[PDB]
RNA sequence: GACAAUGGUAGGAGAGCGUUCUAAGGGCGUUGAAGCAUGAUCGUAAGGACAUGUGGAGCGCUUAGAAGUGAGAAUGCCGGUG
RNA sequence: UAACUUGGGAGUCAGAACAUGGGUGAUAAGGUCCGUGUUCGAAAGGGAAACAGCCCAGACCACCAGCUAAGGUCCCAAAAU
RNA sequence: ACCGAUAGUGAACCAGUACCGUGAGGGAAAGGUGAAAAGCACCCCGGAAGGGGAGUGAAAUAGAACCUGAAACCGUGUGCUUACAAGUAGUCAGAGCCCGUUAAUGGGUGAUGGCGUGCCUUUUGUAGAAUGAACCGGCGAGUUACGAUUUGAUGCAAGGUU
């Protein structure tokens, strides 16, 4: 029964730089969801979480291939009867850039009390710039 | 209508969480000495004193 | 050392007099003296004797003056209970029950 | 002679009430409903321990991937030179060997790549 | 100085004075035994390779032998008239490792 | 010796009783199989 | 010691545990029996022990024999409490 | 590695889907009635998102051990961005 | 090699009675203080009932609602845990925090992750929105007499047996 768990008392944790610069906004998203699930990491530990916080910046910048700025629905619903309502993703991104980048990467995130911990570390901001200089965010390359 | 399920003795408990009386909020009066309600009269001598 | 004193088979349902023996249950003698003789609910005069009557044990066969008391046990537990009947409509009948209760109170000088 | 169920009843009842302490509510009060809970409980654990051997081998691998990703070779491409090498260490070592030292696995890494 | 001896079907990381458990051999208690299958040397002194270093056997003392802790083996087919209730210990070996 | 009997090898078997559980084989139907007229009490058919 | 075998309903075959009573032998009990309560104990299972309380006069073990011999379900019967 | 023979004890007589030959219906029906196989009934485990009958495979018990089957390797989710 | 108070007579308890019916008629429930009443003088709180002491006794947590006193159910105190969460409520993995056993790979609690649609009948097929069960405790269903046929055992054997 040799085997190693990690704790909270033995976690530490790293802060990340992305660039959404000319990137595709499903080929950025899935490199993201594996850095904050800390996949990366030997010690992986399910049961805890080890990821590392990242910050998107010049999101406005994503790119999609193809006819999808006019073909792609963005689709919800407010409970009330025949209240369904849609926002065409080119819109979303002339009008919310940080919403767009922030549900696709949450969509690959599993849905349980620990899932939605690991969403909270994932900040967007359309801007060249960021207000995190507080910590020593050191820069990530996407491969 | 009739109750489809019995009730346990968990829901029944969370059910009676407001069922309490609240204390009555007396004063001591400055001639008997002894706890008296507020606004009325001292039962044991009557001295309302306004 | 404590004093105990009990009342068996007084005639009120026990989770009446459970609302009561609450606003007691902590507080010091002459405050609980006090709030069963200014609270309207019927198991006062009741209650109000076996709290009475605990202090007369406190000092008559141990020595303690009773001004330094504390209520520490204040319990009502169960008792038999009187089958009864009421007749209905259309030649039925359903049972009724007359529900009784033991009251027990403990009051000490927190030695 | 007649012959009466007594303290035979009761001696095998409290057998099974006994196995359910720590279950929620009526579950390990009464008897009908904690023999049905006793009963389940044991199915899951004999599909429980199959699925032990499972679940920490997928832990492993995950482990072994992410250390080997470190030094660009993936964990497919570096198990398929281990076996040419002829090392024969099964996965749970290897993630121990890693986690422990660093400089042990890198004399594994590297004869792997030499093996191709 | 740890090593990966292979005993029973399994491998186990080993260091000095460790207490370790193994399968039922038949070496009587307070006796002394020997691993002649060791597959790696290294840490703190010099890595080796595979499938096995020459030479290079492991050494220990037998503690206890004994029976692991009782589970029960119970299973069923519902709706049709079908139980089974088994049980099991399985016995195991204590050494300590003493020179590697 | 009346206090250690032991009768022939071979010669006493125990009488089976049917209807006092699962674990016997004759549990639940004790051998009659499911509705007919074989397994109503009373029996089946006549001799003939 | 070697090899082969071991999912199972209706159903057929084999070996076992426990309950009350009896016969013969051998024992424990006011220096506390049965039974009731708690425990982290031993058997492949049905099950068997040993300590500690509560109680206050009866009860086990070995080998045979005889059965009103085992309960979770019948809109089952009766009592108690929700 | 099975066969037949004489004796003891039985259960069963409401079957279902899938593939392939045909009636009947309309080259309709998870329709129905026959021939020929298999699986369910009486069969757990892995895949088909969930899904008795479809593809793989028949559980004596214990294990933080290895090599494979159908099906698979961007993330949820183990293994080729 | 019959029962031991749900048993044995309907009936161990003033029962063919309390009661139910115009009537013929039906038909229950209910045993146990101690060896001995030695069945709690007197004192205190209270209108009493009921208590707290002091005494009787081997024992009053044996006080006439009297041996023992199980489960449902109702309470009082407390060691770990819970107010962003979608739960056949368990099972395997697992930190943190609190105790110390019929001493052995100990006991209690459980942040967080994986797998996971009760039981019984009846059916080709039931998580089933098909049936049954409010819960707990007691009682509640292949037997015996005589004949027939086949297996195992034992005795004698061209005999065997009343």
């Amino acid at each position: 029964r040799q085997t190693f768990m990690a704790n909270e008392s033995n976690i530490e944790r790293k802060w990340y730089v992305i660039d959404a610069e000319g990137q595709t906004l499903g080929r950025l998203s899935s490199e993201v969801a594996s850095i904050l699930r800390g996949k990366n990491k030997v010690t992986y530990t399910p049961h805890v979480d080890t990821g590392d916080y990242v910050i998107v910046i010049n999101a406005s910048k994503i790119e999609f291939t193809g006819n999808k700025e006019t073909d792609k629905v963005y689709y919800r619903h407010s409970n009330h009867p025949g209240g369904i309502k849609s926002i065409t993703a080119g819109e979303l991104r002339r009008t919310n850039p940080e919403r767009l980048i922030e549900n696709s990467i949450k969509g690959m995130l599993p849905s349980t009390r620990l899932g939605e911990k690991q969403g909270k570390k994932l900040f967007v901001y359309g801007g060249a710039e960021h207000p995190h200089a507080a910590q020593q965010p050191e820069n990530y390359e996407l491969r | 209508a009739v109750p489809k399920r019995r009730t346990s003795k968990t829901r029944k408990n969370k059910r009676r969480t407001h069922f309490k009386i609240s204390v009555p909020g007396m004063t001591e009066c400055p001639n008997c000495g002894e706890y008296k309600l507020s606004h009325r009269v001292c039962k044991n001598c009557g001295s309302y004193n306004g | 050392m404590e004093a105990k004193a009990v009342a068996r088979t007084i005639r009120i349902a026990p989770r009446k007099v459970r609302l009561v023996l609450d606003l007691i249950r902590g507080k010091n003698a002459a405050e609980a003296i006090a709030i069963l003789k200014l609270t309207n609910k019927a198991s006062s005069p009741v209650i109000e004797k076996v709290l009475m009557s605990a202090l007369a044990n406190a000092e008559h066969n141990y020595d303690m003056n009773t001004d330094e008391l504390v209520v520490k046990e204040a319990y009502a537990n169960e008792g038999p209970t009187l089958k009864r009947f009421r007749p209905r409509a259309q030649g039925r009948a359903s049972a009724i029950n007359k529900r009784t209760s033991h009251i027990t109170i403990v009051v000490s000088d927190a030695k | 002679p007649r012959v009466k169920g007594g303290t035979v009843t009761r001696a095998r009842r409290k057998k099974t009430i006994k196995l359910a302490k720590g279950y929620f509510g009526s579950k390990h009060t009464l008897y009908k409903v904690a023999k049905q809970q006793v009963m389940k409980s044991g199915q899951y654990a004999f599909r429980d321990r199959r699925q032990r051997k499972r679940d920490f081998r997928k832990l492993w691998i995950t482990r072994i991937n992410a250390a080997a990703r470190q030094h660009e070779m993936s964990y497919s491409r570096l198990m398929n030179g281990l076996k040419k090498a002829g090392i024969d260490i099964n996965r749970k070592m290897l993630s121990e060997i890693a986690i422990s030292d660093e400089k042990a696995f890198a004399q594994l890494v590297t004869k792997a790549k030499d093996a191709l | 100085m740890f090593a990966i001896i292979e005993t029973g079907g399994k491998q186990i990381k080993v260091e000095e004075g460790q207490e370790i458990f193994v399968e039922k051999l038949d070496v009587n208690e307070g006796d002394t035994f020997t691993f002649d299958k060791v597959l790696f040397v290294g840490g703190d002194s010099v890595k080796v390779g595979a499938p096995t270093v020459e030479g290079a056997t492991v050494t220990a003392t037998v503690n206890k032998q004994g029976r692991g802790k009782k589970i029960t083996v119970f299973t069923y087919k519902r709706r049709k008239n079908s139980k089974r209730k088994k049980g099991h210990r399985q016995p195991y070996t204590k050494l300590t490792i003493d020179k590697i | 010796k009346l206090h250690e009997l032991k009768p022939a090898e071979g010669s006493r078997k125990e009488r089976n009783r049917v209807g006092r559980g699962v674990a016997t084989g004759n549990g639940k139907t004790s051998g009659r199989g499911h509705k007919g007229q074989k397994a109503r009490s009373g029996g089946g058919v006549r001799p003939g």
